[PDB]
């Protein structure tokens, strides 16, 4: 599954909904630290639509439960992200996927 | 599932992607599966061919149109597509 583990509450109020675009700032690290990807690097937030299932299982169900403003740790196992395939290149199977979130607005 | 053309792309996108996540290599990336776009459009022969065409074809041939377009953009949301449509038939196909 998915744990999320509030680095700095948002304001509790607000919640992605099914269809808004969610706009967030992330990095990405493998289980043992090794960082792989980070939108910040680039300096670009990074958004998908909630409910099109366009991004992985763990971030559909971890980031919907997130409130604007709020920062925190998304603890993801294969099965919620992506599993016994991996991503070739860049995530190996079996990959237990570390994010921390930034979630920025939702439009 | 014709086991060429599944042979072809599964091995091909190992390396394309190997070439842009990890060698940031993004004109090797494009120049690995051009020639397997180009493999696609001479178009199908066998029952197998055509039903490999049927299950991912128009998924493949749009995701070259998203590299295409990152070839003007630079957007890496347009690249994103692409990646978005070479996985899913790389799970399929694997
Ligand atoms: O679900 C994700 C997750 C979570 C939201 C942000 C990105 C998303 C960002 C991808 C991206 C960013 C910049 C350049 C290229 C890519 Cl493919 C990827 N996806 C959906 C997806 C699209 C295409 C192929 C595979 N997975 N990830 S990711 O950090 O696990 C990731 C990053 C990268 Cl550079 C490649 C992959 Cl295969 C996954
Ligand atoms: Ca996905
Ligand atoms: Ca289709
Ligand atoms: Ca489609
Ligand atoms: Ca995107």
């Amino acid at each position: 599954g998915v744990q999320v583990e509030t680095i700095s509450p948002g304001d509790g109020r607000t919640f992605p909904k099914r269809g808004q675009t969610v706009v967030v700032h992330y990095t990405g690290m493998l289980e043992d630290g090794k960082k792989f990807d980070s939108s910040r690097d680039r300096n670009k937030p990074f958004k998908f639509m909630l409910g099109k299932q366009e991004v992985i299982r763990g971030w559909e169900e971890g980031v919907a439960q997130m409130s604007v403003g709020q920062r925190a740790k998304l603890t993801i196992s294969p099965d919620y992200a992506y599993g016994a395939t991996g991503h070739p290149g860049i995530i190996p199977p079996h990959a237990t996927l570390v994010f921390d979130v930034e979630l920025l607005k939702l439009e | 599932m014709d086991p060429e053309f599944m042979e072809m792309w599964h091995e091909g996108l190992e390396e394309a992607s190997r070439l842009y996540f990890g060698e940031r290599n993004v004109k090797g990336m494009f120049e690995v599966l051009e020639p397997l776009h180009a493999m696609m459009e001479r178009g199908p022969q066998t029952l197998k061919e055509t039903s490999f065409n049927q299950a991912y074809g128009r998924d493949l041939m749009e995701a070259q149109e998203w590299c295409r377009k990152y070839m003007k953009s630079g957007n890496v949301k347009d690249l994103t597509q692409a990646w978005d449509l070479y996985y899913h038939v790389f799970r399929r196909i694997s």
